[PDB]
């Protein structure tokens, strides 16, 4: 379930409450984040179970999500890179309902997405590396893209 | 229905679901997980379209559209943004973990993935991490295994599970680490393992056979050709490269074999590589062997065949149509033989008569899978005719298909079908020595000699109809069985009878033709497939001649000094005693053949025939469908010593050089024109293939690639001159690529399957009219026989019970896949596959002649010991020995001969 | 809104005023992405249209091109007539700025045009190699016969039925042709030539011209060309898009990389590719000096009827860029081969320091050489008049006085970044006047390349589009998904979805354009080469009638073509 904030704790726990804030009742069994638990390490904790309990069918959820797990670890080392939030984002637009073949994948990106949307300044705060993706090969002149 | 793509309106069938309507539109929508031929699953996502809900909305949503039923009036974008982008980002997610592997591929150039990465327009990479590896496993001789190409598509687990009925390649891991393969190390048990080189769309199952000797696609020169392997007639695309045969690809044909070929026709082709092929003629002059070229070999065998009395021509049903007309015209028609043997030619013979005068429809092999019974009676059908037995599983997957169509499941939505019908299957009922590879899906299986087989057809026809005559004797058990099988055939929409001329009895096939009679008679859409033993069977049985016997009774009492053997070893269909000791007597022997067979040593003139990828011809196959074959290269093109004609050639031109003392190379029309007027049973191998004149807009028909390379450099070792251009006057094919191949073209001959962007094997999706169906602009081939206004009358010859008598053992034909077909068995990648030749012995038997699984007995048959291990088989009953036809010195012709002086060696 | 779009031209007043003229029915709009409105007329109308276009109050005078096309194998026809054969006539409007191409459908039967000699002169040689390489006969055409071909030829090479490779060697057929040609100064026929006095035959290129003299006059005069015909465009339909980069190098061989050009902006059209500023830039920089060094060889040619210095400073310039010296093969679809080398602007810079001098000394040895002025002014000389209707392009055009050039006109590869100008002569197409164009045309492509040293784009060397071909080197050494795009695109091809392109230049001769049908596939459907040493090379009986065999000779000196450029 996406992640609400102290502002929208005024709310009763229904279906269409929950749903209209942008979110799901799901279980009605809330869990309290308190302020030292960093959210890049808890949201790398839920992609890592929700891309190991994957049942590996349809591509987007097998192949998307540890690719988000890896971009979560990096991010926890300060070894993020730039295009690396672009790449949750838009992972988390392309793991909606309807794009992989169960709910397992959009229910693993709302508390990626939630997280982006409340807590978007630790996720810029891992990045620290200027992106290569690439190494020089002696004998070759790179293609210098603007 | 209706369909709007892109603002543009379409009618398509509603019953399709919408990647495959749009794929027969012409409309290119990337696509992993689908196969036209396996149905729908949606697992890796890649055919996304954007489904509006009418024709005036804006936001739509991402649907998979094989899994979207074309329903009428449904609105979809496949160029809309989202949804090109949402394809791009899955094809980035399969080539996020993909091994960095093009160039040292087998599938590069002809693979499915790099065509749709390059189709999405993904060529940028921006993940930075590490890949997952695999450890790959050994799968044997033929499939190679590379599980980091990976992209977990699942079809090769739904084909060779679902589909081909294997057992031993699953799916096995979790999340990302699916992982598909075999439980353990070990060679591939599926007959139909070697379609996962084209059913896997990366380069995970490969080709290992063509791995050893690589080249790629586009190095290739293809042809079409028919599979030479049995008689079922699979249409093939065989390429080559350097002079040597590299590669059999399947060739689409949708009547016949349409996706899918088995193991022995794919991997089987080794033969023409060899290098103990005869490549010039060779005269013998006393213990010399002079190599002549084509016109003083030509000279010389006209000369001694005009001084000898009487030259009689000894046919194969390996040869063409073209090349045992050619020798029965150089003999006349009454010194021409069948070179099989006398039983032999009689149940081909019964076969024919039931084919085309039964007036029971023979189905095509397509057709096979739309049947709701089937009864096999005697043909060990997955160790002869392999593809019938793919076939007959389909057919039985039939009602779980029904089933879910009474509950307005879509025909496409494979997964929802497997889950109605859980285990529910249409009625199977086979019939053999022992147990076949059908038994786990057969209704029930019959373990008899071919006498109680028989009797168990004989037994069906009368209590189907009581006018058949009947049987006594039968036990209430196996009465209750018959019952069964009664009420099977009997409530069945469409029944079908497969027998054949393999299980070695005349009176399995009389029992299927009773069978076919009785449910014609009770109104039934009944058909009936008869199985014959080679690829040109059917028409060395239409053309007739006399038995293999006969003409060694011609050679021996010396009325025939002269004879001429095409392309028949002689050992396969007559002792070999006997056969040498004719052929030595004879003071001419002339062997036109494309293998080194064993009837050379007493050959006076070998004229190197070509095989089927030297040589064009026409063959019949089991159902009569006339099938035209092209030749795949010439042979002199490399070699410039190399004098290897077709068949028909060496033999036009040796009837020519005998009567007018003047050499005639023919050409392929006119010994074509020549069958059609000699012999009208035959006169639709005319229409087979059109004729060497016939253009696509004036240009021929390519046999090459368009981006054909090393064209000045690969003869520059033997001289940096190049030489002439091969030219094709036989056919309409040329030996290069400037001709046509596009898709679009009327013609339904084609060489190979290519298009821009699409180079794997699902190219094939644009030569069909639609995709999964025929073959556009119609499928080659065509029936030389119609079905008969009138049937047959009921066979009152029901053979007795089988008896064991002391002293004499009979000979339960063993057919193997991998070694019953004497080219398969020349093929050297088949040694390693073959198993080793083993004789069954029941329980019973062993332990009354004392003997243990594994010790080597020893028996006489035409006066010659010869030993081989035991191995106890269970299901074959008392009385009866199994023999693995054949092999190594064990004939096909013993099928059914009793055997004596069985001892422990 | 992208350059490449595939466009209607419905907005073009050309297409309003025909509607206007000959009803809406009478012709069919095609949508391509030449840049041109294509426009499909019934046979029977053409010359009706000519006369219209001609008489148009800003008309459209030069015919830029005519040549057949075979489409029976072309399975993209869709909204196009039933055509199994097309000819095209590309004309052009000097006041407008704009240009047509009209296409004239034709069954495989009924495979005869009428003539547009009568409005176009310059058609004559066009409409015989149309029937040399299709078999579409001009009805009302003078002389139709075999202008690439020997007339003992079978069959016609374009047609999509004709083997393209070379046919077995022959010493008969040899010694057949050398009895034809060798008894031909014997046996001539003063009637086919299309001549009706001595006849003499001569023998940039070796070509025969057959002349007719009065004395030492010249009264008739009928070029023999085809003798450097290296099939070309048929090599077009053989190779790749990108494996036909040398073939378009080895065409106008003095040009190069001004020969490369045309054809990988009309390739760039079809595959929807705009190339990045540094692209340009480096495109610019090479055609640049390619055209100093062609322009350098045909003044000091006509000098001489010292100067190969510059020349090998040039060359050694482009050989450290490119890595050849005539034929670089250097320029992609979507980019160039390679980056510049780390030091190419110290050999620019040593190169731009040594030039002025150079020039001055060539300016000094084409002023004051007054023998030249005297005997170069008023040698077989033309007004605009007889420049528009022979397609002349080039200097000759600017010579007229008329102010058409294609980098200001239709400006393309980033000509409008760089600030120079054109030189228009007086009026009058003298030598004198085409050399001293030259001169001027020299002195400002060397103010190009200063424009170009001093202000250099850092940036990419490739475009970041899926069908830059090949991809970017290191990206493909060491990614999966630019690997197998590399693998795709050198060994299969790249595929161009199914258009038609057009792409006009101004070569180191004149004009020079490339027209591209793709029909959705890896090669060329139609690759059709527009050459201004064609249209140079016809215009000869046309100037040189009435004058001696010495002032042709100068005349043919002062042309400024090539054989290879001739024979495409
Ligand atoms: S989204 Fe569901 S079906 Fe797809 S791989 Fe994940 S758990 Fe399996
Ligand atoms: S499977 Fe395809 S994409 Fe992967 S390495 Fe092989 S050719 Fe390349
Ligand atoms: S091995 Fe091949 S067919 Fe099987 S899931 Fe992987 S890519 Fe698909
Ligand atoms: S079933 Fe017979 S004809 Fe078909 S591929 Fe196998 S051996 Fe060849
Ligand atoms: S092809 Fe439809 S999801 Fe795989
Ligand atoms: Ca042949």
């Amino acid at each position: 379930t996406d992640f609400l904030t102290e502002a929208h704790l005024d709310l009763p726990m229904e279906f269409e409450s929950i749903g209209k804030a942008g979110s799901r009742l799901g279980t009605a069994l809330a869990m309290a984040v308190d302020h030292e638990i960093n959210m890049v390490s808890l949201v790398r904790n839920l992609e890592e179970f929700f891309a190991r309990e994957s049942c590996g069918w349809c591509t987007p959820c097998r192949d998307g999500l540890p690719w988000s797990v890896k971009i979560l670890r990096a991010l926890e080392r300060g070894e993020g890179q730039p295009g690396d939030i672009e790449t949750l984002e838009q992972l988390c637009r392309f793991l909606g309902p309807g794009k992989t073949f169960c709910a397992h994948a959009p229910g693993a990106v709302e508390p990626l997405q939630s997280a982006i949307k409340y807590f978007r300044e630790e996720f810029e705060a891992g990045i620290k590396q200027p992106f290569s993706n690439t190494h020089l090969i002696n004998g070759i002149q790179p293609n210098l893209l603007k | 229905a209706t369909i709007h793509v892109d603002g543009k309106e379409y009618e398509v069938n509603g019953a399709d679901n919408l990647l495959e309507a749009c794929l027969s539109l012409g409309l290119d929508i990337p696509y992993f997980c689908w196969h036209p031929a396996l149905g729908s699953v949606g697992a890796c996502r890649q055919c996304a379209v954007k489904q509006y809900q009418n024709a005036e909305d804006t936001r739509g949503r991402l649907v998979m559209s094989c899994m979207t039923p074309a329903s009428d009036g449904t609105f979809i974008s496949i160029d809309d943004e989202e949804a090109k982008q949402f394809r791009e980002s899955v094809v980035e997610w399969l080539m996020t973990n993909h091994p960095h592997d093009c160039p040292v591929c087998e599938e590069g150039g002809n693979c499915h993935l790099q065509d749709m990465t390059v189709m999405t327009g993904h060529s940028f990479r921006r993940y930075r991490f590490t890949k997952r590896t695999h450890r790959n496993q050994d799968l044997g001789p033929f499939i190679s295994h590379e599980m980091n190409r990976c992209i977990a598509c699942y079809r090769c687990v739904r084909y060779y599970k679902d589909y081909a009925g294997g057992t031993d390649l699953g799916v096995y891991g979790a999340h990302d680490n699916v992982y598909f393969g075999r439980p353990e190390d070990g060679t591939l048990e599926s007959e139909f393992s070697g379609n996962l080189v084209e059913i896997c769309p990366t380069g995970v199952f490969t080709d290992k056979t063509h791995s050893e000797r690589y080249n790629r696609k586009w190095d290739m020169q293809f042809a079409p050709s028919i599979c030479q392997q049995c008689s079922i007639g699979c249409n093939i695309s065989p390429g080559e490269r350097y002079g040597e045969l590299r590669r059999i690809e399947n060739r689409y044909n949708g009547t016949v074999n349409h996706y899918f070929l088995c193991d022995r026709g794919r991997f089987g082709y080794g033969y023409v590589n060899l290098k103990d092929r005869p490549r010039q003629p060779v005269q013998r002059r006393g213990d010399d062997f002079i190599t002549l070229n084509a016109e003083q070999a030509m000279q010389g065998a006209a000369d001694i065949l005009r001084q000898s009395k009487k030259v009689i021509g000894i046919g194969s049903p390996r040869a063409s149509v073209e090349s045992n007309f050619a020798l029965r015209e150089l003999v006349g028609e009454e010194n021409f033989y069948t070179g099989i043997a006398h039983g032999e030619q009689e149940r081909l013979q019964l076969a024919l008569k039931v084919l085309r005068e039964g007036g029971i429809y023979t189905p095509a092999l397509r057709e096979i899978e739309s049947y709701d019974a089937v009864l096999v009676l005697g043909e060990d059908v997955t160790q002869t005719g392999a593809r019938v037995a793919l076939a007959v599983r389909q057919a039985v997957k039939g009602k779980a298909r029904e089933m879910a169509a009474a509950q307005k499941v879509a025909d496409w939505q494979i997964a929802a079908i497997l889950n109605i019908g859980q285990r529910a299957k249409h009625p199977l009922f086979v019939t053999n020595v022992d147990d076949t590879r059908l038994d786990d899906i057969a209704a029930w299986t019959y373990r008899a000699p071919v006498e109680d087989q028989a009797r168990l057809g004989f037994a069906i026809a009368h209590a189907l109809d009581n006018s058949a005559p009947a049987v006594d004797g039968i036990e209430p058990e196996l009465q209750s069985k018959i019952d069964v099988i009664v009420q099977a055939l009997a409530g069945a929409k469409k029944p079908l009878i497969i027998s054949g001329t393999n299980a070695g009895s005349l009176e399995v096939i009389q029992a299927a033709a009773n069978v076919a009679k009785a449910l014609k008679g009770r109104g039934a859409d009944v058909g009936i497939t008869m199985i014959a033993r080679s690829v040109n069977s059917m028409g060395l049985g239409i053309m007739g001649g006399g038995s293999l016997e006969e003409a060694l009774t011609e050679l021996e009492t010396g009325r025939a000094d002269a004879v001429v053997v095409l392309e028949n070893d002689l050992h396969r269909h007559a002792s070999a005693t006997r056969v040498n000791a004719a052929l030595a007597k004879a003071p001419l022997v002339m062997v036109v053949d494309h293998q080194r067979t064993a009837i050379m040593e007493n050959a006076h003139l070998v004229l190197s025939a070509a095989s089927f990828a030297e040589s064009d011809g026409t063959v019949i196959n089991n159902e009569g469908r006339a099938q035209r074959f092209f030749q795949v290269y010439d042979p002199a093109y490399y070699d410039s010593k190399t004098v290897m004609l077709e068949s028909w050639r060496w033999l036009h031109s040796l009837h020519s050089t005998l009567l007018s003392r003047e050499v005639d190379w023919t050409q392929l029309d006119h010994v074509i024109d020549a069958v059609v007027a000699k012999i009208p049973e035959l006169a639709g191998i005319k229409d087979a293939a059109p004729d060497a004149t016939f253009r696509i807009r004036g240009q021929k028909l390519a046999r090459e690639p368009h981006r054909y390379s090393g064209r000045t450099a690969m003869r520059a070792n033997i001289s940096v001159h190049e030489p002439r251009q091969p030219q094709d006057i036989d056919t309409m094919f040329t030996f290069s690529m400037e001709g046509n191949n596009q898709p679009t073209a009327h013609r339904s001959q084609v060489p190979f399957a290519w298009a821009p962007g699409w180079n794997s094997p699902q190219a094939w999706n644009k030569f069909q009219d639609e995709v999964g169906g025929k073959l556009r602009f119609g499928d080659p081939g065509v029936r030389l026989f119609e079905t008969s206004e009138n049937g047959l009358d009921y066979f009152t010859s029901v053979p007795a019970r089988f008896q064991p008598q002391d002293g004499k053992w009979r000979i339960a034909p063993y057919y193997h896949l991998f070694g019953s077909d004497e080219l398969s068995q020349r093929a050297p990648v088949f040694q390693s596959r073959m198993p080793q030749p083993y004789i069954k012995l029941n329980p019973a038997d062993a332990a009354k002649l004392g003997v243990n699984a594994g010790t080597r007995v020893s028996f006489s048959y035409d006066g010659n010991t010869v030993t081989l291990p035991v191995e106890i088989a269970e299901g074959l009953t008392a009385g009866q020995v199994g023999l693995p036809m054949g092999m190594s010195g064990i004939a096909p012709v013993l099928a059914g001969a009793h055997l004596e002086d069985l001892k422990e060696a | 809104e992208p350059a490449w779009q595939t466009r209607d031209h419905l907005d073009d007043p050309v297409i309003g005023e025909l509607r206007n003229r000959f009803g809406p029915d009478a012709f069919t709009v095609q949508a391509t992405r030449t840049g041109v409105p294509v426009v499909w007329i019934k046979r029977e109308q053409l010359l009706e249209v000519g006369d219209f276009l001609k008489k148009l109050p800003k008309p459209y005078v030069m015919l830029f091109d005519l040549h057949g096309m075979d489409e029976r194998l072309r399975t993209h026809r869709e909204g196009l007539p039933a055509a199994d054969f097309s000819v095209f006539y590309h004309l052009i409007s000097i006041d407008r700025n704009r240009d047509i191409m009209l296409k004239v459908a034709l069954a495989e039967n009924d495979l005869h045009v009428p003539t547009f000699t009568k409005l176009f002169p310059n058609a004559n040689w066009y409409e015989r190699e149309t029937w040399d390489l299709f078999g579409i006969t001009f009805d009302g055409h003078p002389n139709l016969r075999r202008i690439m071909m020997p007339q003992t030829w079978k069959g016609h090479p374009l047609r999509k039925d004709y083997p393209a490779r070379a046919t077995e060697f022959s010493p008969f057929e040899l010694t057949k042709a050398k009895q034809d040609l060798e008894m031909e100064a014997l046996t001539f026929k003063p009637e086919e030539w299309g001549m009706k006095f001595m006849f003499l035959n001569l023998g940039h290129g070796a070509f025969r011209i057959v002349l007719q003299l009065d004395g030492e006059e010249i009264v008739d005069c009928v070029p023999d060309i085809g003798y450097h015909h290296r099939g070309a465009e048929k090599m077009g339909e053989r190779q790749s898009w990108h494996s036909y980069i040398p073939y378009t190098d080895r065409i106008e061989y003095l040009g190069g990389c001004v020969n490369e050009m045309p054809y990988v902006l009309a390739v760039e059209k079809l595959a929807g590719i705009t190339v990045p500023d540094r692209v340009n830039v480096i495109r610019v920089m090479l055609s640049e000096l390619f055209r100093i060094n062609s322009h350098l060889l045909y003044i000091s040619t006509f000098i001489q009827d010292f100067a190969f210095t510059d020349r090998q400073k040039i060359y050694d310039l482009v050989e450290a860029i490119t890595g050849f010296r005539m034929h670089p093969a250097w320029f992609r679809i979507g980019g160039v081969a390679h980056d510049l080398p780390r030091g190419w602007d110290r050999l620019l810079r040593e190169f731009l320091d040594w030039m002025p001098k150079r020039l001055a000394s060539y300016e000094k040895a084409a002023l004051q050489n007054t023998i030249l002025k005297g005997r170069s002014q008023g040698v077989a000389a033309y007004g605009a008049k007889e420049a528009l209707e022979w397609g002349t392009t080039g200097a000759g055009l600017r010579a007229t006085g008329i102010d058409f050039d294609v980098r200001k006109a239709r400006p393309y590869s980033g000509y409008e970044n760089f600030d120079f100008e054109i030189p228009v002569g007086g009026g009058v197409s003298d030598c004198y006047t085409r050399v001293m164009l030259k001169v001027e045309e020299l002195r400002q492509s060397l103010r190009i390349l200063e424009q170009c040293l001093n202000n250099m784009p850092e940036g990419p060397f490739k475009a970041d589009h899926p069908l830059t071909t090949p991809p970017p080197k290191e990206r493909t050494l060491q990614h999966i998904e630019t690997l197998i795009t590399h693998f795709l695109q050198v060994s299969w091809g790249p595929v161009m979805p199914a258009n038609e392109s057009f792409q006009m230049i101004e070569a180191t001769k004149g004009i020079n354009s490339y027209y591209l049908t793709s029909d959705g596939s890896t090669m060329s459907y139609r690759t059709r080469i527009r050459t201004p040493s064609y249209a140079h090379l016809q215009q000869i009986p046309a100037a040189i009638r009435g004058s001696l065999v010495s002032d042709l000779i100068v005349y043919l000196g002062s042309i400024d073509f090539v054989m290879s450029d001739v024979d495409r």
